[PDB]
RNA sequence: AAACUCCAUAUAUAUAAUUUUAAUUAUAUAUAAUUUUAUAUUAUUUAUUAAUAUAAAGAAAGGAAUUAAGACAAAUCAUAAUGAUCCUUAUAAUAUGGGUAAUAGACGUGCUAUAAUAAAAUGAUAAUAAAAUUAUAUAAAAUAUAUUUAAUUAUAUUUAAUUAAUAAUAUAAAACAUUUUAAUUUUUAAUAUAUUUUUUUAUUAUAUAUUAAUAUGAAUUAUAAUCUGAAAUUCGAUUAUAUGAAA
């Protein structure tokens, strides 16, 4: 968003996979048939002087 | 060639089909009733008909509204629409579709046939 | 002080816009007058009754306000108000259906095969 | 085409005043069915913008008022 | 299916202690509902996303039980129900042909009222 | 038209739930990223958790299951 | 351990096998006989009008040269004539192995013991 | 059936010259060998075209008559084969052989 | 005679194949009300069927056209394996296992 | 089909009486359908949700 | 990222008192392949190898989902939401009617057709499916009319069962068999004839026009009736009789 043109900044740190499914017969499941189970993603937007800006966070719990 | 009321027919033509093809106002159902009334068997052909039977067909055809009489009824119904000033009458006068068809495209047949003096 | 519709109506609990308000008003008045319209329609379509009574019912039916007409109810998206491509299984437009479906808001909806 | 068994599309109109006074009946009810009583009376029928004056004849009974008040202008191209 | 199967297993345990012969859970055909959407909000009707919903079904049958005990089963399993599970119960009561004491529409009323109103009575006059 | 209960559950960190984490940043950390992402703000968002070795943790879990 | 138990003839000497092709399914009863066939209680020429469908049913018996050595009572449902005829073909081949397991290799080589996987695919 | 296969084996051309757009210059007409499935297609299409000149309303009758004439030696499609083989003999040097 | 009149008056509610007379009602708002309503109709139908003083409808044959239409919409697997095809002499014969025979004593 | 129509009409009338059904042998349009249709008002009027929500 | 996976397929176990029956099924769990093995040949970087063929074993042959970056400041402010700017008795709100359906030319995408490897009828102990739908319903059988013995098709009357593995929408259709089919004198008919008889042959009649539109085609249009709705005029759907264009 706008924090006169929108700009996007991305912070990435850590693991975005699960190795419990590769080395073992345990099998991964997709939540809602499109989201991996380990991954939990949510987006929240707010309004500033310029306007709407979105915060997109994704956590990987294994 | 068999001549009934001016119309010419090839000998092999089936009577019930030929009558509904050359005579305005007579369709399949009407042609079958005429043949049933005159004692002609369903698939009798024109070359089989005798002169007494050809005259019987002309008699039954002359007691119906066909040819000019039938065409005049359609021409008079269309004229009445124009006389009363109905929307449909104007469409006939302008050579445009009269049954709600779109005109942005197509509408070619209505341009050739729609007219107050419709054939 | 000046309600836009002839009869006072309660507001829908969620998203509101002028078109939703107009549609909701028609829905409430259709329910209040549904029996009346069916009774008049019966009298007008019952061939056992005299023609005069039948024509009187038809005249009364033609004089009812537009907000009593069942055919004027239009399904709209309860989240956006959009009245095109509204799925009746969720009362949402296609776009809001997709957004809600991916957020896990629709009880049993998942992504297809 | 309305089913004949249902009867005419009767709409509230001021016909009594037009029969005792001769005044024109201004109406927007283009769906209204021209009843045999209307014959002789003068109607002003809305076409969306204006009210077209039309007197009803015996060949107009059964038709509808809207049929005599065209709503569009004849098409023309800038040839 | 997961909560459905777990809850079905619990019902069988409740019935056993109540003395109810139970059969099942018999799996019934799963219903699939499908919706196809266009991914874009405005145009681009060439890329379409698919969505679906599956209704899982199970049938548990009860036999040779008195009505009172059957109501206790339904009451208990209702009190301890699981999230997202629905339940329909068809009860079958065998009865005698002849019983003792046994086992007007709104529109019609309004029609009578309307046909008595002056706007209608003024015509019915013969 | 049914009995209703509400169970609030308290989370002590904001990075244990993706929904709570997004709302906090969006609504409370605006003064940190409204003029670009502060060099300190980003650093805090990178030292939240020690960098656990996912492979040994994954293999420890699989050994426990086998045992 | 394994989950496979030797197949054997039933109390009436019948080998029962199931076959599938497209949406069709077939359950056949093969017994030693003189070449009599019944499809859903009807004569083969009645149920299957196409001679190519009849030839497909006979092919497994033609491979082991035992066309006149068995009576077949085939029951089929679903799909159309081709799916049902080939589903019966597949089921007869699977039921003939019980009578002589030494002929499985010849049946496999002829291609009658392989289940055809092709089915109507929703365009993607 | 034996008559049909003999007719197809005698009517189909063994080779056919094809134009290859090799190079910006004019394409080269090089003789190419034909397999048995490709040979049968060429001969069958000739038979069908000859059959469709006959009087019967039924294609089966016209096809039957055409096949009977071909099995008895008379066919107008043997000229087509000779003209395809003449062209190939002319372009024998255009062959590549590697 | 009364059974025949009962079946004639039931019309589509009687299935001759199964002999079941089934009638359902959801006209009223409460199940108890609807149960009485069906019970009352049953008593009325039984009284009319058992009153053969005026008409017994014996000349009128039972009409099953409704049942036939229902049967055409379902699939009928009414074929059984021919009995003269059975070969009981080809069934496997139980073998003698000394261990099982010895483990039972 | 050979059963006289009079006999089949007597059965239809008596059957209709027992089962509280409308017997219209002539076939005149009576409007009975209108009187039997279900009222959809309550379902239609709840489309947008319950208005008595806490605000 | 690949994959792991889920789906399909094959098999096993469990469940169903096999009348909610499709047990030839339903759906939970688990297994299976990214196939394996030997053999000869041909190349090699010749080795603990590839490309082929060959025999053997096996049901084993197909799919899916998602993203990593960047570009078009490509589409959307008309799905909804935000800043700025503008309207505030009007650029906001409601009602009636009209328009969005106009028609010279042009363009995109479809449907139907221009006849004989192809169209039309008929096929009742009812040839043969799958996947869906039915409480803001799905509508059986029957009867009546069009309409004729009946069937078929359409509508009305009536509203059985089922809110559903139960009943209904709904006897799938093509296929296949028989009959018919203009152009076509390749036909039909009258006599005679036959060891082709649903047919052959002979002699007569069977048209003229004709590069052409028929018993192909179904646009256009007249009239009557029906369906939904409060309402079918601009501007809806269906049926019957008649009309029968281009191709
Ligand atoms: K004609
Ligand atoms: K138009
Ligand atoms: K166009
Ligand atoms: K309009
Ligand atoms: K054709
Ligand atoms: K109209
Ligand atoms: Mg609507
Ligand atoms: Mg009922
Ligand atoms: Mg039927
Ligand atoms: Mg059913
Ligand atoms: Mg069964
Ligand atoms: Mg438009
Ligand atoms: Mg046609
Ligand atoms: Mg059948
Ligand atoms: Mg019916
Ligand atoms: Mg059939
Ligand atoms: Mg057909
Ligand atoms: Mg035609
Ligand atoms: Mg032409």
């Amino acid at each position: 968003g706008r924090l006169g043109r929108t700009s996007t900044t991305n912070l990435l740190n850590g693991t975005f996979n699960n190795k419990k499914y590769l080395w073992s017969n345990i099998n991964n499941n997709y939540k809602l048939n499109y989201i991996p189970s380990n991954h939990n993603l949510y987006n929240n937007s707010n309004i500033n002087k310029n306007g709407k800006y979105n915060i997109k966070v994704k956590l990987n719990f294994i | 060639v068999v001549h009934i009321l001016g119309k010419g027919f090839k000998g092999k033509e089936v009577i019930k089909i030929a009558l509904a093809s050359k005579f305005y106002g007579i369709g399949k159902t009407t042609a079958e009733k005429i043949c049933s009334k005159l004692g002609l068997y369903p698939w009798m052909r024109m070359h089989q008909l005798s002169e007494p039977q050809i005259m019987s067909i002309a008699s039954e055809l002359s007691t119906m509204t066909i040819e000019g009489d039938a065409r005049a009824i359609v021409k008079d119904n269309i004229a009445l629409k124009r006389k009363i000033g109905s929307y449909s009458g104007m469409r006939h006068t302008l050579h445009l579709p009269v049954r709600g068809q779109h005109t942005r495209n197509n509408a070619k047949t209505a341009r050739k046939l729609n007219k107050i003096d419709r054939r | 002080g000046n309600f836009r519709f002839p009869i006072k109506t309660k507001l829908p609990p969620g998203f509101i816009n002028a078109r939703i308000l107009r549609d909701n008003f028609k829905r409430q008045q259709f329910k209040e007058n549904e029996i009346l319209v069916k009774s008049l329609k019966f009298i007008a379509r019952n061939m056992n009754l005299p023609t005069k009574l039948r024509l009187e019912a038809q005249l009364k039916l033609n004089a009812l306000p537009n907000y009593m007409r069942s055919t004027q109810i239009k399904n709209r998206c309860v989240d956006s108000g959009h009245a095109r491509f509204v799925l009746s299984d969720f009362r949402l437009c296609r776009y809001q259906f997709r957004e809600n479906a991916l957020k896990g808001n629709l009880p049993g909806v998942k992504k297809g095969i | 085409s309305r089913s004949v068994w249902k009867g005419p599309n009767i709409v509230p109109l001021p016909i009594r005043e037009a029969m005792t006074k001769g005044t024109p009946i201004r109406t927007n009810a283009r769906a209204a069915t021209i009843l045999p009583q209307f014959v002789g009376l003068k109607f002003q029928i809305h076409n969306g913008k204006e009210y077209v004056p039309i007197e009803i004849s015996e060949d107009m009974v059964g038709h509808k008022l809207g049929e005599f008040a065209p709503t569009r202008k004849r098409f023309s191209y800038t040839q | 299916n997961e909560n459905l199967d777990f809850y079905s297993d619990f019902i069988l345990r409740t019935g056993y202690y109540l003395g109810i012969p139970l059969t099942g859970p018999k799996p019934l055909p799963t219903r699939r509902e499908r919706w196809t959407v266009i991914k874009s909000p405005f145009v681009h009707a060439k890329s379409k996303e698919n969505f679906e919903r599956h209704t899982h079904k199970r049938l548990i049958r009860a036999w040779d039980t008195n009505p009172e005990v059957l109501q206790m089963l339904i009451a208990y399993i209702t009190k301890h129900s699981m999230a997202g599970v629905g339940m329909k119960c068809n009860f079958f009561q065998r009865s005698e042909i002849s019983l003792d004491l046994g086992s007007t529409s709104a529109v019609g009323q309004k029609v009578l009222e309307l046909l008595d109103s002056p706007d209608f009575k003024k015509h019915l006059e013969k | 038209k049914k009995k209703v209960t509400i169970e609030p559950i308290k989370l002590s960190y904001i990075y244990l739930n993706s929904d709570i984490f997004s709302k906090y940043i969006s609504l409370n950390d605006m003064d940190k990223y409204n003029n670009g992402i502060l060099t300190n703000y980003q650093r805090m968002l990178n030292n939240i958790m020690p960098k656990l070795n996912d492979h040994n943790i994954s293999m420890n879990y699989i050994n426990n299951i086998n045992n | 351990s394994n989950n496979i138990k030797i197949k054997t003839l039933d109390e009436f000497g019948r080998s029962i096998a199931v076959g599938k092709r497209k949406s069709s399914t077939a359950k056949v009863f093969v017994v030693r006989g003189t070449g009599e066939i019944l499809v859903n209680g009807r004569q083969l020429n009645d149920y299957f009008l196409k001679m190519k469908d009849r030839e497909s049913i006979m092919y497994p018996l033609q491979v082991i040269e035992s066309v006149g050595k068995y009576n077949i009572f085939a029951t089929t449902s679903g799909g159309g004539p081709t799916g049902q005829a080939e589903s019966i073909m597949h089921a007869i081949a699977k039921a003939l192995v019980v009578f002589n397991p030494l002929l499985k290799s010849r049946l496999h080589k002829a291609g009658v013991l392989t289940r055809d996987y092709r089915h109507v695919e929703r365009k993607k | 059936i034996q008559a049909l296969e003999k007719s197809l084996d005698e009517l189909a051309p063994l080779m056919m010259t094809k134009t290859f757009n090799t190079g910006v210059a004019k394409a080269s007409v090089i003789p190419v060998p034909l397999n048995k499935r490709q040979r049968n297609r060429i001969a069958w299409n000739w038979i069908v075209q000859s059959a469709n000149q006959r009087v019967s309303s039924d294609f089966a009758v016209r096809l039957g008559e055409e096949l009977t004439a071909i099995a008895k030696g008379t066919s107008s499609a043997f000229e087509k084969r000779d003209q395809i083989h003449k062209t190939a003999i002319a372009h024998r040097a255009y062959i590549q052989l590697k | 005679k009364s059974l025949h009149k009962f079946r004639i008056l039931a019309r589509s509610r009687y299935d001759h194949t199964t002999d079941i007379f089934k009638m359902s009602s959801d006209k009223f708002e409460h199940a108890s009300q609807n149960a009485r309503y069906l019970h009352d109709i049953l008593q009325r139908l039984l009284a009319e069927s058992k009153d053969l003083t005026e008409d017994d409808f014996s000349d009128v044959p039972l009409d099953t056209r409704h049942t036939i239409a229902k049967s055409l919409r379902k699939k009928k697997r009414d074929y059984e394996f021919p009995e003269h095809w059975k070969r009981p002499e080809d069934a496997p014969k139980k073998k003698f296992d000394i261990v099982d025979q010895l483990l039972s004593t | 089909m050979n059963v006289p129509k009079a006999r089949l009409l007597k059965v239809a009338e008596l059957s209709a009486k027992i089962f509280d059904q409308n017997f219209n042998p002539s076939g005149i349009r009576t409007g009975s359908k209108i009187l039997n249709e279900r009222l959809k008002g309550p379902s239609v009027a709840s489309y947008y949700g319950n208005p008595d929500i806490l605000k």
